[PDB]
């Protein structure tokens, strides 16, 4: 997948989490994306290895 | 006016969510328990971000201006409010020096070459920053001199302008019918986000040990202990450069002052030892008709050194001064001196109208006119054969197309400016391989004790 920038690999899953109405993805501790929101329908999907 | 911040300007970084982590970064922030102006307006500063708090039930406070010269022949931007909604707006601008029915907007008088439009109690906070040609504007929006607590700055706008900005100001609706200035700098903070992802609390890793201890251990909680938090280190100040003598002066006031000088076909050269040059002597010495360096600064001479330099003396003209240059062409640059173009030296020139000239004529002072070629950089000739011109043989005798090569000056004291004689000493410098060479003296920095520094 690419979102507007971020490239990764994974299972995209449907969220139950809430960014702020300008966060784009979620990190980790460790600090890995594990979150993103789609550009288009603006909805969190968590992304799974 | 000035007050006291307490918890005041905290910004979230950057997009990404987050939840109960506390979280450290390094960035611009304004320092907890700070020394903030208070204001009841002028031209401020920028110089990295600003703070910038406001109160009132009524809105006085209508955007701001920006930029490094607030007017023409450069660009700044412009953000207002009028009673309708925001214009940002950047063009080049001619601005009033105290800028600011209900009619209103005295505040420019020129909008030249707009580069980008846009159109559309109470505590109001905005963080402004400006880093690769974008300029971010975080904001707040907080109800009831400040007060005291903890409010996150939520990021609002960007612009890709590219504009500069040294300078900014404020915007007043007038009276017809209370704000503070903090300055941002480089701290790392820890961030406490709730599990939402708001940030909650902070600590300023950099002021009271307990906030670097919170930073090192990056949390919010310290339980009893003894943690190492940094190192202390004296500074040193200023840098002690101690060296060796060096005594053994340039012996120049042996060349310079000889009781006679030597002429011009067989001129004399005295090359100066390893030694230190004391040119301070020289340079303020006698009026000097001609000084003239061509390589080496004249004025920074005592930085500088090479490994050996070559001092010569001659006796020449007063009008042929002007060809001991580089590139120079006459009876005394191509027979009897010559100067070669990559020349590194100075030519130095006074005169002696009254020491080297008697009544009567003074004939021993020569200069050969008269050669077969041109001479190479840097040679001397003390031949005295018979040059010929003709084609017939004459075996060293004068006469006709056989001529003596030597003839000498005829200085008299009853002459004109440009036939006395002049004495000439032209330095050369030359740095082949040698590390370490005569070198002109500096400062014997003093030495200090009982002070590390340097
Ligand atoms: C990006 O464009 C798409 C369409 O190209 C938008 O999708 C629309 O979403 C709304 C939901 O509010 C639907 O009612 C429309 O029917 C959708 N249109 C189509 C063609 O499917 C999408 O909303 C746009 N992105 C954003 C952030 O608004
Ligand atoms: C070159 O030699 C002359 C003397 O031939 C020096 O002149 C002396 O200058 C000092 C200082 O002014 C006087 O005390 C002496 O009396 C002068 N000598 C005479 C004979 O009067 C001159 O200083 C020398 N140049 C240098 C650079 O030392
Ligand atoms: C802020 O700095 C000024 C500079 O002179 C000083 O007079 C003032 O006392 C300072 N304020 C605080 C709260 O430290
Ligand atoms: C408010 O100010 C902007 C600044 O140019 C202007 O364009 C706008 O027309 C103003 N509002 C009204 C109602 O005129
Ligand atoms: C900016 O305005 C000045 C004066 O109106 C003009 O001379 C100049 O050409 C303008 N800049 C550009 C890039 O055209
Ligand atoms: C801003 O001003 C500095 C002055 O030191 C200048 O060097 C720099 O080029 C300016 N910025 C831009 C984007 O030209
Ligand atoms: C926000 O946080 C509060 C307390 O941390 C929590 O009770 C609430 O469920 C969260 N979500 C909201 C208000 O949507």
């Amino acid at each position: 997948f690419n979102f507007n920038g971020l490239t990764g690999t994974g299972v995209l899953t449907e969220s139950n989490k809430k960014f702020l109405p300008f966060q784009q993805f979620g990190r980790d501790i460790a600090d890995t994306t594990d979150a993103v929101r789609d550009p288009q329908t603006l909805e969190i999907l968590d992304i799974t290895p | 006016s000035y007050t006291n911040s307490f918890t005041r300007g905290v910004y979230y970084p950057d997009k990404v969510f987050r939840s109960s982590v506390l979280h450290s970064t390094q960035d611009l922030f304004l320092p907890f328990f700070s020394n903030v102006t208070w204001f009841h307006n002028p031209a401020l500063p920028f110089n990295d971000g600003v703070y910038f708090a406001s109160t009132e039930k009524s809105n006085i406070i209508r955007g701001w201006i920006f930029g490094t010269t607030l007017d023409s022949k450069t660009q700044s931007l412009l953000i207002v409010n009028n009673a309708t909604n925001v214009v940002i707006k950047v063009c080049e601008f001619q601005f009033c020096n105290d800028p600011f029915m209900e009619s209103e907007f005295r505040v420019y008088s020129s909008a030249n070459n707009c580069t980008f439009e846009y159109v559309s109690k109470n505590l109001r906070e905005f963080v402004f920053k400006n880093i690769d040609g974008y300029f971010k504007i975080y904001s707040k929006h907080t109800p009831i001199d400040l007060p005291q607590g903890f409010s996150a700055l939520e990021p609002l706008v960007d612009l890709p302008i590219g504009i500069n900005i040294t300078r900014f100001q404020t915007l007043l609706a007038l009276h017809r019918s209370a704000y503070y200035v903090g300055y941002l700098q480089p701290r790392t903070f820890l961030l406490k986000y709730n599990e939402n992802g708001t940030i909650t609390d902070a600590v300023d890793c950099a002021l009271d040990p307990l906030s670097e201890t919170k930073c090192t251990l990056k949390s919010f909680t310290v339980e009893k202990g003894i943690y190492q938090t940094s190192n202390f280190r004296v500074q040193p100040t200023e840098s002690i450069v101690r060296f060796p003598n060096i005594t053994n002066l340039c012996p120049f006031h042996e060349v310079f002052n000889a009781t006679t000088f030597a002429s011009v076909y067989a001129w004399n050269r005295k090359r100066i030892s390893n030694c230190v040059a004391d040119y301070s002597v020289i340079y303020n010495f006698a009026p000097f008709f001609a000084f003239k360096c061509y390589g080496v600064s004249p004025t920074k001479l005592n930085d500088l050194c090479f490994t050996n330099v070559y001092a010569d003396s001659f006796v020449i003209r007063g009008n042929e001064v002007s060809q001991i240059a580089p590139g120079q062409t006459g009876n005394i640059a191509d027979y009897n001196y010559k100067l070669p173009d990559d020349f590194t030296g100075c030519v130095i020139a006074w005169n002696s109208n009254k020491l080297d000239s008697k009544p009567s004529g003074n004939y021993n002072y020569l200069y050969r006119l008269f050669r077969k070629s041109k001479l190479k950089p840097f040679e001397r000739d003390i031949s005295t054969e018979i040059y010929q011109a003709g084609n017939k043989p004459c075996n060293g005798v004068a006469g006709s197309n056989c001529y003596s090569p030597l003839q000498s000056y005829g200085f008299r004291p009853t002459y004109g400016v440009g036939h006395q004689p002049y004495r000439v000493v032209v330095l050369s410098f030359e740095l082949l391989h040698a590390p370490a060479t005569v070198c002109g003296p500096k400062k014997s920095t003093n030495l200090v004790k009982n002070k590390c520094v340097n």
